[PDB]
């Protein structure tokens, strides 16, 4: 009789369901891994 | 994204020109030593 969850809002759903007002605004975005590594390699030799 | 990894001391032409300057210095040393030997006596 109700669906309480992180549910998005878009007309595809909004044809058959009734939505409340939004209770948390948001958007979409991308996640990717973060990498440290340095580049030390034969330090005396690379410019040599 | 037009760029390139910069050039380290891989420049054989640049270092070769510097070394040619060094050899010119060597020749100048030879000639000034000869000239000093001439100016002494």
């Amino acid at each position: 009789d109700m669906i309480v969850a992180p549910l998005t809002i878009n007309n595809e759903r909004a044809q058959y369901i009734e939505f409340s007002k939004p209770f948390k605004y948001q958007g979409l975005t991308i996640l990717v891994k973060k990498e440290i590594p340095r580049s030390t390699l034969d330090s005396f030799m690379q410019p040599f | 994204e037009k760029n390139e990894v910069m050039s380290s001391q891989l420049d054989i032409d640049n270092m070769a020109g510097v070394f040619y300057m060094l050899g010119a210095a060597m020749a100048l040393s030879l000639i000034t030593f000869i000239c000093e030997h001439l100016f002494y006596w």
